[PDB]
């Protein structure tokens, strides 16, 4: 049985953008039905890593689960996770990808962080994430009171640091921001380990998955 | 929301201290302003950024923040200080812009106009308009704030500068409507279902953006210019 993502792109139903929760929560498919002009994917503009890969890992699944790996209200004790912004607006409102959060700063400060997640769901785990590249030196204070920020995400297979490049570009969708997105499939028994002081768009919900 | 001393005295040349008092949510973590207001015209922006003076004003204004609380410091006290000082940031968790309760110190370029000044019965509605000129709305938020009288000052919303999207605070949604025509470049706040609650002199103004790329509300770091207010009586 077929998995229809409406108006929707593969990008947007898997980050969770605020037009992508219309959707018939399926456990199981075969291929996938996609308009070759989706009109609701990155509402936020940027590239999302290794796209075309992930399209297909996807084509075919035989089990799925949504998640929340790493949980909203105990995970971020000394970070502000609460940001939203107009290039996702639902119905109208400001919103964000229900798979990820806007880490900034609290009380002034944007703390080292790193947190970790073990795979103990006997399936693979689809992990994803972003990293924010803000326009100028005055944001990027403003957000994460660091000038020089690095994030760093870690597993088996996995193992790549990103520092945010600032400077200008053309507006997308009114944005000069762009958010990077990433994704690693995460093995049942390895563990991914996040660590930033600045940047990170982390993720919120994960999926478990198996592919026949 | 924060929390002022109600009153401060003064006299001329010593140096006072208006302080704000807030929760973790604002003033902790999101930029804190200080506005001050003199009567019949319009507020002022004094300190945005926590310790920032706009241009045109005074070393005399100094701003800090210590934990939840900040400070605006007077060093040269004239008389004309004499005005009602503000304390504004914004708060996660009730996700607006929120104001301090006022002080009153007793002692001993982009032009932004709006118009309509005007009357009205309960229950119908007013549409003030603000008309901006040598500048622009397309890089900047705009809010609307009202004064009524012997009150503090209240945000009624933005716009945020992004698919031109307003943002409501609680106690106006459903009330309230806010929407642009670039073409002319202004910004309408529509409010109605009005009451005597709502007589007041409505505010436009524009705000220093703490971050354009970011979340909505590192748009509203400080309102730098003011329209002249319109009076709306019910
Ligand atoms: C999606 O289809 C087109 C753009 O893709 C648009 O005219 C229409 O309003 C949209 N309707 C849906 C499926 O929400
Ligand atoms: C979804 O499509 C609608 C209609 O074209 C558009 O207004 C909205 O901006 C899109 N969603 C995003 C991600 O902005
Ligand atoms: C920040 O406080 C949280 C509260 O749970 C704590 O878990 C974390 O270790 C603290 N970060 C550090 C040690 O800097």
């Amino acid at each position: 049985a077929p998995l229809q993502l409406g108006n929707c792109s593969v990008a947007g139903w898997i980050l969770g953008n605020p037009e992508c929760e219309l959707l018939i929560s399926r456990e199981s498919w075969s291929y996938i039905v996609e308009k070759p002009n989706p009109e609701n994917g990155t509402c936020y503009p940027g590239h999302f890593a290794d796209y075309e890969e992930l399209r297909e890992q996807l084509s075919s699944v035989s089990s799925f689960e949504r998640f929340e790996i790493f949980p909203k209200e105990s995970s971020w004790p000394n970070h502000t996770t609460t940001g939203v912004s107009a290039s996702c607006s639902h119905n109208g409102e400001s919103s964000f990808y229900k798979n990820l959060l806007w880490l900034t700063g609290k009380n002034g400060l944007y703390p080292n962080l790193s947190k970790s997640y073990a795979n103990n769901k006997e399936k693979e785990v689809l992990v994803l994430w972003g990293v924010h590249h803000p326009p100028n030196i005055g944001d990027q204070r403003a957000l994460y009171h660091t000038e020089n920020a690095y994030v760093s995400v870690v597993s088996s297979h996995y193992s790549r640091k990103f520092t945010p490049e600032i400077a200008k570009r053309p507006k997308v969708r009114d944005q000069e921001g762009r958010i990077n997105y990433y994704w690693t499939l995460l093995e049942p028994g390895d563990t991914i380990i996040f660590e930033a002081n600045g940047n990170l768009i982390a993720p919120r919900y994960a999926f478990a998955l198996s592919r026949g | 929301v924060l929390t002022q001393p109600l009153s401060a005295p003064g006299t001329p040349g010593q140096r006072v201290t208006i302080s704000c008092s807030g929760s973790s949510s604002n003033v902790g973590t999101n930029a804190v302003d200080w506005y001050q207001r003199l009567p019949g015209t319009a507020p002022k922006l004094l300190i945005y950024y926590n310790n920032q003076r706009p241009s045109g004003v005074p070393d005399r204004f100094s701003g800090s923040k210590s934990g939840t609380s900040a400070s605006l410091a007077i060093s040269g006290l004239r008389s004309e200080d004499e005005a009602d000082y503000y304390c504004a940031t914004w708060d996660n968790s009730l996700n607006d812009r929120v104001f301090g309760g006022g002080t009153k110190l007793t002692v001993l370029q982009v032009q932004l106009v709006q118009s309509g000044a005007e009357v009205r019965k309960p229950g119908s509605s007013v549409k003030v308009s603000c008309k901006a000129s040598r500048g622009t709305f397309s890089n900047h938020a705009v809010s609307w704030v009202r004064q009524a009288p012997g009150h503090g000052l209240e945000w009624l919303g933005g716009l945020i500068p992004i698919f031109s999207t307003p943002h409501y605070a609680q106690k106006f949604q459903g009330r309230v409507t806010i929407t642009a025509d670039e073409s002319t470049n202004t910004v309408h706040m529509e409010l109605s279902s009005l009451r005597s609650e709502d007589t007041a002199v409505y505010y436009c103004a524009r705000e220093i953006p703490g971050a354009t790329s970011g979340p909505d509300h590192f748009f509203f770091y400080g309102m730098d210019v003011w329209g002249q207010g319109t009076t709306v009586a019910v």
